[PDB]
């Protein structure tokens, strides 16, 4: 088993800064198929970043990842008010697991 | 009267450009589709690219998501070569997700694959007419080669494959007569993993070099004659030749295990023990492409070749590669031509677009003087469409 | 134009049964691979099961292994899992969510998903 | 060489997709027609697509108001199978709002009626120089098939209705021999309606397979040797086949009543006492599409089957069906192979357009493995011409 | 090989729809040209329409300002019969702003005159090859049919005008063979005026009825064999042909001088003493067009007629028609088919737009039951480029 | 039928326009290549305009500094006289950014170089086959004539540039039979520059005439048979031919150094002592064109010319222009028919636009009468891809 | 571009006769159907006569049958309505309007309207 560990529990900034929200792997993924998520309360998740390097269909210049071997990191340049969720970072290959998650909110 | 194939290999020293379409540069602006897994196929006159269109054109609003290989919009397509794939120019070919297509002597054998994954057929069409169906035997995505079938004496040959693509799979060969399977083997080669294969014919046998997507990141080979006898192998030079793949060492005619769980439909020549290997330049993405001479690199584990020759740059984008024939028919030589092809992919999975799409660049093997270069894709992204 | 609408949450008391239904518009079930996704109220998202496009179940939670079954009907494009024995710790919110298995470049990642339906236990 | 006829239909297990334009994918960004009520016609060495144009391309703002079907814009063209309609690959035919074509096996025959409702004349062309002319004898709408006409032996015969849409009309059988009408009589048929029918040979007679416009949810038939002397009736088979139609139940071979005023062009293929039915999925408006095998369907009123294959799902748009045949001297095989064509109508009535234009899929009948699945028109709606 | 020569025209009693090309309302969105003057030749094999091109698509800004008949920029190009112009369908010819083409059974002979209004030169192409050239004799504007030139036995005849365009000129008959000009005598007709000829083989003979820009309202007419022994008159028809014209009424075989001091290029079809007038059913402007059949109509005054057929109606806008037959070589017959064309001219002089431009219909004479109808051009004014 | 070849050239008084493209006019809207360089080569049957693409279309982004001569993406195409280069009416022939062309009478021959600065490599196709390369040999800019090669009885002549553009170079003539070079030789020309020579036939020799691009403000010419024993030198006239260059006055049959180490490709023919000389109007830009004919220019220094013929106006653009012919097998005479293309340059180096492109128009040779006029581009600029 | 311009409207007295006419432009009437409709001063619209584009009368309201009489001509696209022993329920706005019969949707709802012409009938 894998276990996901993203080091910001809870991570609090002002609305115009950079934001790095981090994830660390127990075991080296010689997949490269970890994504990124964002739960915004009320609505269901959205697909930010997928192979861990690479924006979606949609989502914003303003996120950008990257990351490599057990570390894996998600900025955000600029903040936005909507911008403030819970981010996941989610390991699709074997085996299947999600992080814990890290709370955004205005300071 | 048919392509007969007993001769063999004609003597090469390089490769010299034979074409270039400019898809995705023209496409800007002119009605070209969105394609991927382009091929080439030569009849006995003339010489043919075959594509997988999306159903849609490029810069178009219905290119949104068309990194995704399996629909029911995909058609099989062919235009002459070095010209941009247009509906205005192109030739309807088969309904199909997966195909392969070659020329006996006389008519244009065609498979197209499509259905659901769990019960996907191949439609044989001979002259444009269908004559036979394949359906899938194992209930999984039944795939094909994705580049021309080979004619040996009026019979085509083709592999297909069904089953895990992360494991064990279930591996034919097909023995193809004016559009009727007159006879099929399946493989027996546990631990081994066969996918995409480029066939060629090779003093009356059929050579092809497929993509191992399971724990190999070198190249299996099956070559069988027209009884349908085949052996098995990978190959042994320690240059390898998939994508994903570790660094230059020692090689094995094992499967590879390390990195090397994926892959990229790619080819080789064989020339008595030697080898020509075609892959790209870096090893983890599918940048650049260098055709490597390894005289011994058949047979022997080292990673030391002879000659290498630039095609695109470790800067540019590329894709799949496959390889093609000119029949003595074709050219008036004494002896096959060997020749290949490069898909140059621009768009997703690594660019900040909505499609993905790919241009071909093809060379044919010369005993003459040749250079090295880079001829990439050229288009310059994002697109309207993107904005 | 692509939909996935989750059915079927409510309150149930302990030990009993119950079943979702996902209902899905705009594409076929014969091509995508499907996913139910939990969260308990206070934790993050967890995996539940995921079931191919050729109708295999590939994945089920440790949990939930040998309680939930996971099943689809693809005249229909429906998706179904069956909950038995529920305990406390089932109460969540759950969705129904769809990614791809792309022959050449491999699974692709959640990319569409529903509200989800809440369950829960008392007593 | 015209053709010889004397072939039965040959024997088929399930039908296996020959082509799809992907015309609207299509024509969102490239020049592709406005067409509707496409049709197949195979000649001895190719088959090609007959539409109906509107005069105007796709995305265009003179697709304003195309749900219309006489207009003196309207034109009979064709292009090779499989490929989108665009004024740079299509051939003109005729000038026409109502049409049908066939070959001989030596040139193309093409029907295109043209002209006032209560005076419309019907123009007939033979390999593109006009030979013929019928005029409208009941002053009301003259109409034609909208698919392909059937030759045997070098005569091609025809079917047109002139009368009222909700009530008795004439029906009148041709045989036109390279362009000239040769023999005509007007069927005696009491209490029926004939309209749209879809004709094919079989063992040197002629099947059709009409329309009930007035009052019947199943299909009317009439069946004619070269002499023109024909039977009439209806498919007893309680599977019905028109739309809109009840739900299954016991059926008539005379015309069903209930909820039968209406209908859609259809087909249907005779096996001795069997039938292969081809249908929309709903019973009430175009939306999907299967066909039907029931062994006893032709003389029974059971509403029980043999085998279902799936074409379009319920929550796709279908349209007008038609049938054609490969014959012989085409495909080589000893018996006429039956195929059928689907069209797909997005647009207007049902969406929110200004235009309404149609796609089309087809499949031909073969007695391997087939599978079923939905090939929808996959056509993103609203265009921007509609914002 | 050598064509017609004997063949009279076919007993004929209307005229039936052949063609429709839908270029303006097609050249909205599509890229087709802006042409003006069409017309229809016949070879042995097919009919294709010849049209000047002014060197601009159609909505575009180098179509501004093309109500101009002589640039540098127009060419002569041509696109089987009833197809949009466009520049990916059609053939180029020659650089002409004025030009004639016709088929002698073997090759096409072009001819087209481009260059300075005094010294403009005719350049005659015979199979793509330049053979010949006439320069102006005048000086002044140099001018040919815009109408296909007339092969009888192998030697195409054309009618070539030099001089004032409202007083007198002087009128050439050239006769042509394999792009060699054999014979040309100057025409002896005083107070005269041909321009514009529409002619056609009649018996051996060939038959050309022309325009009369300066003071006539009839139609003059030159008859000549094979030796350019010429005949000269008036059609002396009370039902005048030209536009503007006055109203019906006792006509005259002298030029009718009231109302007569313009024109438009026209044709006719001589039956013994009757004739088949084609003309606007305006008689001030270039709207509408009728087939008139005055039984007594070449010799006799009168204003009494027996039939008309409607073309297109007075509300909507036509232009330019002319004559072209097709040969029995072509149609299998035993007589000559007549048939004509019409140009539907949209743009300037009269709508407010920046281009002018004109789509084509064409009907051919047969012996069987017609309709007349009104089919216009169709297009919807002003386009995107007038805004 | 292989051109023989041993006829001398017709005689002829002027030059009759043979075609013109207006591909800049209809590149506006339609999907137009962005070409340099054309030229017409003809077979026995047709003839062809080939292009240099620069791999974009016009108007559009991907054609941002097209001024650039050498890049990975420029193609050799052809398309039919007369006709504006599009991707869906062209034939692709070759990668290259420096090229030639002919037909023997059999099949094409095409010339293509590619490749970087120092190591560039001409692919030599015959009937789209490759049959051999030819690699630079002084590892300079390798670059051919850009204009047609010349075949007598079966065998083409093309000459090469490897060196220096502004000093002395490498010239060699080679002799090539079905895609072989059979036979080269290197010119021993010290003090000579030869460059984009356009070579035509005339009683069984090659005659040459090139662009002194180091010294020379006259042109210099190489004639040479089929054993390759040549002769050079310069043209003699005091009407200089090469742009710049100096006003007209005495001059040379040795370079003329003032205002000379620049040129553009032209062209002449040789009639005896005398010849055709095609040059630009102004003398410092490439602005208007003029044919003049000096009846002693090839050996006599005098400045006196007979006849002047005008082509394009000093306020026109103009650019490249060359020389081809039409053999006897293609126009049926008994002579070699001279004519020529021109070159019309619209875009940077002179102009404020982000692209560089040229139409073309060509004439031919005629005994017969002919005018003087001006056929310019007629572009209106800048594009909308210019704001 | 298309248009219907109704006439003949005026003040007649009772058990008198009167004629409209709608000219038409920019279609022909061998296509379309034709439509008479009235709306009373104080009341819904009431659809009076409607003809074919064959030229066969299909309809007449009750109260006007026996009464009115419709009629076209094709060649100058005009369409009429005779209106014979007038009544004092005959004061309306009468509307000439135009719908299509599509050969196989049916028929369309009337698309095409003028502003149409009062009549009025007075003591
Ligand atoms: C692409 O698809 C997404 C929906 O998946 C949609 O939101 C977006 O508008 C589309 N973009 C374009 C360019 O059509
Ligand atoms: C090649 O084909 C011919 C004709 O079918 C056959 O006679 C011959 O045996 C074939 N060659 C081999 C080695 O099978
Ligand atoms: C369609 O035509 C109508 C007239 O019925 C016009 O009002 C409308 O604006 C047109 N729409 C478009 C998008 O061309
Ligand atoms: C079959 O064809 C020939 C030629 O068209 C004709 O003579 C004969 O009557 C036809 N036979 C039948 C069965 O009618
Ligand atoms: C047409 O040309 C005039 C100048 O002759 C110009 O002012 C006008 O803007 C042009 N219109 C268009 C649409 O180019
Ligand atoms: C008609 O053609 C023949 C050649 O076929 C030729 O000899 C003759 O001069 C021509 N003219 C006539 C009708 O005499
Ligand atoms: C042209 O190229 C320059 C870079 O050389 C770039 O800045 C500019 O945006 C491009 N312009 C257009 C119109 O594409
Ligand atoms: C012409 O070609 C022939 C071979 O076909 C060759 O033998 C001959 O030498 C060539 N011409 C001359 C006169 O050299
Ligand atoms: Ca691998
Ligand atoms: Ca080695
Ligand atoms: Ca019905
Ligand atoms: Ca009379
Ligand atoms: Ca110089
Ligand atoms: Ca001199």
């Amino acid at each position: 088993e894998v276990v996901l560990t993203q080091s910001p529990g809870t991570l609090s900034l002002s609305p115009g800064e950079r934001a790095t929200l981090s994830c660390r792997a127990s075991q080296s993924l010689g997949t490269n198929y970890l994504a990124w998520y964002q739960h915004k309360p009320g609505q269901s998740p959205r697909l930010l970043i997928d192979g861990a390097s690479t924006r979606a269909i949609g989502i914003p210049d303003r996120f950008s990842a990257s990351g490599s071997g057990t570390d894996f990191t998600l900025t955000v340049s600029r903040l936005e008010p909507e911008d403030f969720a819970v981010y996941y970072c989610q390991h699709y290959g074997n085996p299947y697991t999600f992080g814990q998650g890290t709370k955004l909110e205005i300071k | 009267v048919t392509l007969a194939g007993n001769s063999s290999l004609c003597p090469i020293s390089g490769w010299a450009i034979y074409s270039k379409d400019n898809g995705i540069r023209i496409g800007s602006k002119g009605d070209v589709f969105v394609i991927r897994e382009p091929f080439i196929s030569c009849s006995h006159l003339e010489c043919r690219t075959f594509f997988l269109t999306q159903g849609a054109l490029l810069n178009d609003k219905h290119s949104n998501g068309t990194v995704k290989d399996r629909s029911p919009y995909r058609t099989l397509m062919s235009c002459p070569v070095g010209e941009a794939p247009s509906p205005y120019n192109s030739r309807f070919e088969s309904v199909a997700w997966s195909a392969s297509a070659c020329h006996d002597g006389i008519s244009w054998l065609t498979i197209g694959i499509s259905g659901p994954d769990n019960g996907a057929v191949a439609v044989l069409k001979y002259n444009g007419i269908i004559t036979d169906t394949i359906k899938s035997w194992r209930n999984n995505i039944l795939r094909t080669q994705e580049s021309e079938c080979a004619c040996v004496n009026g019979s085509c040959f083709t592999v297909m494959t069904d089953g895990p693509s992360n494991g064990q799979a279930s591996y034919k060969i097909f023995k193809i007569e004016k559009g009727k399977v007159v006879k099929s083997v399946e493989m027996n080669a546990p631990n081994y993993h066969y996918e995409e294969c480029s066939c060629y014919p090779d003093a009356g046998d059929i050579m092809c070099v497929c993509r191992d997507n399971w724990h190999g990141s070198n190249r299996p080979w099956v070559s069988f004659n027209q009884n349908l006898e085949y052996q098995i192998g990978y190959i042994c030079s320690g240059i390898f030749g998939d994508n994903p793949r570790p660094n230059d060492g020692t090689g094995s005619c094992s499967p590879m295990p390390s990195n090397g769980a994926y892959g990229v439909k790619g080819f080789s020549f064989k020339y008595g023990n030697g080898v020509w290997i075609g892959r790209t330049k870096s090893t983890s993405s599918r940048s650049g492409f260098e055709m490597i001479w390894d005289p011994n690199g058949w047979t022997e584990t080292d990673s030391s070749f002879s000659v290498k020759q630039d095609i695109v740059e470790i800067t540019d984008w590329s894709g799949y590669s496959g390889s093609f024939v000119q029949h003595p028919e074709l050219t008036g030589l004494d002896c096959m031509r060997p020749c290949f092809w490069v898909e140059l992919i621009r768009g997703r999975p690594k660019e900040n677009t909505i499609w993905t799409s790919g241009s071909s660049i093809s060379f044919c093997g010369v005993n003459s003087d040749t250079v090295g270069w880079s001829w990439p894709d050229g288009a310059e992204l994002p697109f309207t469409i993107d904005k | 134009e692509v939909q996935l609408v989750e059915s079927g949450g409510g309150l149930v008391q302990p030990g009993g049964s119950l079943r979702l239904s996902c209902a899905a518009s705009g594409f076929s079930f014969t091509t995508y691979e499907m996913n139910w996704v939990r969260q308990a109220p206070g934790k993050g998202l967890e995996w539940v099961s995921h079931i191919s496009s050729r109708g295999l179940v590939i994945y089920y939670a440790d949990s939930v292994k040998g309680r939930f079954t996971m099943s689809r009907d693809t005249a229909k494009n429906s998706l179904y899992l069956q909950m038995d024995s529920l305990t406390v710790a089932d109460t969540a919110v759950y969705y129904c969510a769809r990614h791809y298995f792309d022959r050449d470049w491999g699974y692709s990642g959640m990319d569409l998903w529903g509200q989800g339906t809440t369950v829960t236990v008392s007593s």
